[PDB]
This record gives structure tokens, sequence and C-alpha cells, in this order.
RNA sequence: GCACGGAGGCGAAGAACCAUGGAUUUCCGAAUGAGAAUCUCUAACAAUUGCUUCGCGCAAUGAGGAACCCCGAGAACUGAAACAUCUCAGUAUCGGGAGGAACAGAAAACGCAAUGUGAUGUCGUUAGUAACCGCGAGUGAACGCGAUACAGCCCAAACC
RNA sequence: AUACAGGGUGACAACCCCGUACUCGAGACCAGUACGACGUGCGGUAGUGCCAGAGUAGCGGGGGUUGGAUAUCCCUCGCGA
RNA sequence: GCUUUACUGCAGGCUGUCGCUGAG
């Protein structure tokens, strides 16, 4: 396909959120990250 | 911090303007530090030069400039 | 002595007799030529106008409206319906076209309000109303004491919720007393039965 | 009001350009075109511009590949700070 | 050629994207009409009142 | 901040926090310069109106809101032990529109017929009464009375 | 104790802490209302057929609707003081 | 769901009449 310039940044955005509740943050909370998406298993909306 | 509203005030519009873009580039060479990765950072300025610039961009509005 | 408006009012009453029913005959004729909606400087039946609320006055405004004449304009039922619920020749909507014409006026002029409004004839396939709409945004119009009262909040899209004097006639709100059970306060707040 | 150069790209692809090329790089406003870019350097770092090239990454921002003139010296540039 | 299986491989056609003014994945880029909002068919937001139970 | 980390910082130049007011407030969005799946292209109240200095100069409309409210469009399952009038029901649902509440409202009324009542909602009752109805199943008020709250006015015309 | 409502605190708490009674303060709503004040000017006699809202009131054809039955309300076609 | 000279209706077509609609 051929992305527009605004499906690119929500593209990015996705494979940004698409990451690793950061280490810090299970100590502070004293102990997953919901919404980790798979290019395969999941599809992406648009 | 370091910079208190009283101070702004007390400055001319032309020197708040001066301030104003010396302070973003000590904002941007803190950035372009953290790009790099550099250490010798303090993160607690990076914070307070946001904090500044508001601050005097908030003065500029209510002055008339 | 008598009015000059008492004039136009008697020639009126017969609009298919005397020098009106001329009139009439050659009015039409541009009439059928002009759009749904015409904007006129003078209304055509003065002493009506003036009787229902006009003035010679900057935010008061006059237009006719033609309006196809006849019954409802149905669709036949696609599903099933019972004999009751079939017929689509003689039934008729409960709006009179004078409202219909009221309302197609008050769509053109969006910031004008619907005053009030008059037959002024009709062919063997449409009807003419004159409308009297007020801009109750113009303050020769707040400022004057007959007509400010149609520049409050309430008022807005009045014609819209009933509230002229064709709408409070077509809900049964003439009389005071008996058949008006089911028409005061609102059509609605009585079940619809009305 | 929107600031044309968010930062300097810093990374092993870059320091090449810069060494090699005398290029520098930016990740920079996506909304700022290949001249306002220019300008933007030339005022904040001094330096003669003759290239832009620009990118819209997969990290939502644009990135701009900068060449200076001979007469400044990338490596040097990118050193004061 | 069956209507299950076999059939699915053809479809690779885009319809229903992101709105822009919703942001639902409703937006069929053929119609150019949001079948969530209504966007791209009316000025008011699309709304039913089968869209809830009678009563509520 | 949630959030019980690490590092660092801010606070007696009285921070945090709270109240009130103000500043900033990207893009799409009624979305309004033209276009577009949130971006792009070359100064913009687009469109419909009112006034008009006839120039977008001054203005209005548009869309939202849990339900409530007003005006229109209007089913069927169902009940009648079938079913067509009737019923379900002016219900569900649809179109349009206003407000903080709406609508109604100062009698061409009532008609306990009177030497009587005296704008209008609403509540209780009148009453499952009168009235309707394959006179089947079912549908179903009003005047009055007791309350709540009370408030009456403005035009058209005559004469100027 | 005019405070023995409720909660918190390492277990059954009026007296450990927040609160609670009393008293006091502010905002919102009531309401730009009520009262008050400014102006305006109510009413009565005699005469005068000067004025007082038309497709209306009303009637008929066809529909819908209503408890409205001859006696509901409305639409529509025609006639019409 | 389908059929028809089943029951009852509804569109639609034909036809008269009234309005549109006037003068000799
Ligand atoms: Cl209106
Ligand atoms: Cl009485
Ligand atoms: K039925
Ligand atoms: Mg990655
Ligand atoms: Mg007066
Ligand atoms: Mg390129
Ligand atoms: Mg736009
Ligand atoms: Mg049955
Ligand atoms: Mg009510
Ligand atoms: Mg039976
Ligand atoms: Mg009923
Ligand atoms: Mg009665
Ligand atoms: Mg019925
Ligand atoms: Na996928
Ligand atoms: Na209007
Ligand atoms: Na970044
Ligand atoms: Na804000
Ligand atoms: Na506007
Ligand atoms: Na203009
Ligand atoms: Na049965
Ligand atoms: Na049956
Ligand atoms: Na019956
Ligand atoms: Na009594
Ligand atoms: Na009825
Ligand atoms: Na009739
Ligand atoms: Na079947
Ligand atoms: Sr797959
Ligand atoms: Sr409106
Ligand atoms: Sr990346
Ligand atoms: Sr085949
Ligand atoms: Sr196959
Ligand atoms: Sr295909
Ligand atoms: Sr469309
Ligand atoms: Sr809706
Ligand atoms: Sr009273
Ligand atoms: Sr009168």
């Amino acid at each position: 396909g051929k992305k527009s310039k605004a499906t690119k940044k929500r593209l990015a955005k996705l494979d940004n959120q698409n990451s690793r509740v950061p280490a810090w943050v299970m100590l502070k909370t004293d102990r997953r990250n919901h919404k980790r998406r798979h290019w395969r298993r999941n599809d992406t909306d648009e | 911090t370091v910079l208190h509203v009283q101070e702004i005030r007390d400055m001319t519009p032309a020197e708040r303007e001066a301030e104003l873009d010396d302070l973003k580039t000590e904002l941007l060479n803190a950035r372009a530090v953290q790009a790099a990765g550099g250490a010798p950072e303090n993160p607690g300025r990076i914070k307070e030069l946001r904090k500044a610039i508001a601050r005097i961009k908030t003065i500029q509005g209510e002055e008339g400039d | 002595a008598r009015s000059a408006y008492s004039y136009i009012r008697d020639a009126w009453e017969n609009p298919g007799d005397g020098q009106l029913a001329e009139l009439q005959w050659q009015r039409q004729q541009e009439w059928r030529n002009e759009g749904a909606v015409e904007r006129i400087e003078r209304p055509t039946r003065l002493d009506k106008a003036r009787s229902q609320g006009y003035k010679a006055k900057q935010g008061v405004i006059v237009a006719r409206v033609s309006v196809r004449k006849g019954s409802a304009r149905k669709r036949r039922h696609k599903a099933g319906r019972r004999s009751k619920r079939q017929g689509v020749t003689r039934i008729t909507r409960r709006k009179d076209i004078q409202r219909v014409a009221e309302e197609r006026a008050s769509r053109t002029f969006p910031n004008l309000r619907v005053l009030n409004s008059y037959s002024v004839g009709q062919d063997g396939r449409q009807k003419w109303h004159e409308v009297i709409l007020i801009d109750p945004n113009h303050p020769a119009i707040q400022n004057d004491d007959d007509l400010s009262w149609i520049c409050a909040d309430d008022q807005a899209d009045r014609v819209f919720r009933g509230l002229t004097g064709a709408g409070r006639r077509n809900r049964g709100l003439s009389g005071k007393g008996k058949g008006s059970e089911k028409t005061r306060p609102s059509l609605r707040s009585n079940g619809g039965k009305a | 009001s929107w600031d044309v150069i968010k930062h300097p790209h810093v990374t092993e692809k870059a320091m090449n350009d810069m060494d090699f090329q005398n290029k520098l790089q930016f990740a920079v406003d996506d909304r700022a075109s290949k001249g306002e870019v220019a300008d933007a350097v030339e005022e904040q770092y001094d330096v003669t511009v003759e290239q832009v090239n620009t990118q819209n990454t997969m990290d939502g921002e644009k990135k701009a590949v900068v060449r200076l003139s001979e007469d400044d010296d990338a490596q040097e540039v990118a050193s004061r700070i | 050629t069956g209507a299950g299986t076999p059939s699915q491989g053809k479809k690779n056609t885009t319809t229903h994207t992101k709105c822009r003014r919703c942001g639902e994945k409703s937006y069929h880029t053929k119609k150019k009409v949001c079948s969530s909002c209504g966007f791209g068919k009316s000025a008011k937001r699309r709304d039913y009142e089968w869209q809830s139970k009678a009563g509520e």
C-alpha cells in the first residue's frame, strides 16, 4: 500500500505504544502492557 | 528557581526577549546532550528551563511585551 | 369614517369579484413564474398585515410562499398492514397548508421569526400565503413596544413548535371550553388524541 | 509557536555523515520545509547550508540531513554542544 | 468455488477507515461516509433511539 | 498525580495544596477560503438571511446536551382464546425545534340553569361515572369540588 | 457532654486523631423578585347606527381522529355571511 | 413462500362530475 503522512503518524504512535511497562513502574507500584500488540496476531485500525 | 517572577518583571521588554533566547538555547543544548545520551545532566534544570520560558512568556503578555 | 384599509379588506371578502378578480387573474400569471419563497417589499393585503402585527419598519419582512394543493403525498406500505393502515389516497396530513408555508418561509430566513401569515389566493394547483417575519436582532425592533416580545430566547423557531396563530388554531386551541379536553395545554401531553 | 530544530539526531550513521560528508542530522518539526530547516540551522550555529534532505520517520518526527559548506566543519560544530 | 474459505482470499479492498470526525474506523473511503457518526452524510451526529432499550 | 523506583530538583524570594479570576490553548471537528480517512493547496463569516455606510461594514443561523418539553411522520408482534372494525397505541421508531424548564393562559368560557362560577397548568376527587364499541373484547372524559400557585395586560381600527 | 452521629488508629475508643453539638463566616439559588420611589393617570353623565381582525362564522363531498355519541378535534375538495 | 372466478381491502387504469376556467 501507500501510506499518507497522517496514516504514518498513526502507525508510528501504535509502534511506540507497543512497548514494555518500564521496570521502575514495577518497583514503585510493587507489582503488564495490556495493549501489547503483534503485527501478525493483531490488526490495527484503518 | 534561580529565575523569579519579580526579576522577570524588572527586565525591559528587550531583556525578556534576550533572556528568552538565552533560555531556549540552554534548553536546546540540554536536549542535544540528552539526545547524545550525555550524563552531565541535571534533570531538574531541563524542567526548570521550560517553566522559566513559560513565565517570561506569561509576563510578556501581561506587560504588553 | 371608514378607513382606507376597510376597502382593501372588503375587496378581499370576494376575491373572485370586481377589480380584485382581474388583479388576481393578472398577478397569478407572474406568481406562477416565481419561486417557492419570494420576499416582497409590501404586503398584498395591507389591512390584514397591519391587523396581524405588521409595521412599515426596519426588521419587518414579508414573503410570499406557494405550496402544491391537495392531500398527503404519502408512500404506500411496503410491509404488512391490516386493511385499516393500507389507505394511501384519501389520507390527508395533520398540518394545514398555511402552516407548511410558514415553515418554508422561516427556513429561507433562518435569522427571522414568523409573526403571522395570511392567504393571498390559489389557482387549481397551488396556494399562496404571505408571511410576516421579524428580525429579533435589529434594534429598531428590540426597541419596539409592540414587537420586542418576539426577541426573547423562547420565541426562537416559534413556528416549528406550533406557537404561531395558524399553529395554535391547527392544534385545536381555539375553544376554551367544550371540545378542547385533549388539545390544551398541548396535543402531546394529552397523548396525541386531539 | 512551534520551533524548527528539535534536537541533534545522534547515531552511528549520523557520525559518519558528519566525519565523511560534512553533514549534520537533526530531528525537526514535521511542518518544517527544507528551506526553513536550512535557515534555522544557519541562524543557530552560524554556518552555510548547502543542501537539506528530509524524511518523515516512523517515530512520527521529521529527520533532516544538513550538509554544510566546505568553510564549515561539521565535526567541530557538533562538538560544541 | 466455495463461498467460505476460498472466497475469503480475494478480500484485499480497503473500505472502512479511521474517521476524521469521530475517530472510529468506520469512515467508508469509497462512499466517503462514516457508518458510525454520519460524517460525510450529515452535519448532525448520527444517533438513534434504538441504540438502547426503549425505556432507557 | 495514580505509583510503595532510581537519580536529580523545587520550597522561608512562603512551594505543595485549595478557591476565584486571568494567560497559554496544535490538528480534525457545526467546521465556515478550496479540497482531504485528523492532511494539503492559493486571503476567505462557506451557505442562507436581516440591516446596510451596498463594503461581509454591522449582525443572525448552523452543532452539542441524561432525560424532561413542543410541533410533525407513525408500525407490528399482541388482546379479541381464529379474525377484518376494535386492541396493542398515538405506544416503538423516524423528521423538525426551544428552554432551564417547556406548552398553556385573561372567555365569541362554564350551563351543580343560577339572585351562580370567573385566565392557565398541575395534584386529589368527580369515575371506570357520561360517552364509545363485531354494543364483543376492550376504550374512556368533562363541568364541579378540595388543594397548589395566583396577575393581569398589549395591538388592529375609529379620532389625530 | 448543647458533643454517646460516623470514621481512623497494630483488637469492643465520647475523652488517642479527624470529626460531632453549639456559635460564626462565605458563595449560590430565591431574585433584579418583594417592598419603596419616578412618571403616567382611574372613573362617571348625555348625545352620536364613527370604530371593533373573512375564504372567516356557517353549510356540503371525502378522510383521519376522539369518550364525543346527531352532540370531539383536525386535514382536504367545493360553496359561503 | 406461492395460487386463485376464497374473504376483505389497497395501489393502478378507464369513465362521469366539481374546482383550475374566460368571452361570444
Ligand atoms: Cl419562526
Ligand atoms: Cl360553577
Ligand atoms: K392488527
Ligand atoms: Mg522498536
Ligand atoms: Mg400604544
Ligand atoms: Mg522525500
Ligand atoms: Mg476548514
Ligand atoms: Mg388474536
Ligand atoms: Mg404540561
Ligand atoms: Mg368474539
Ligand atoms: Mg384509547
Ligand atoms: Mg363540561
Ligand atoms: Mg384507531
Ligand atoms: Na495484522
Ligand atoms: Na427562521
Ligand atoms: Na523526540
Ligand atoms: Na485551557
Ligand atoms: Na457567522
Ligand atoms: Na456585506
Ligand atoms: Na388468541
Ligand atoms: Na392466526
Ligand atoms: Na369497534
Ligand atoms: Na358545590
Ligand atoms: Na380527534
Ligand atoms: Na369538511
Ligand atoms: Na415458506
Ligand atoms: Sr492471519
Ligand atoms: Sr435554530
Ligand atoms: Sr524507532
Ligand atoms: Sr458456476
Ligand atoms: Sr479452492
Ligand atoms: Sr480483491
Ligand atoms: Sr452527502
Ligand atoms: Sr438521532
Ligand atoms: Sr386568580
Ligand atoms: Sr374583535
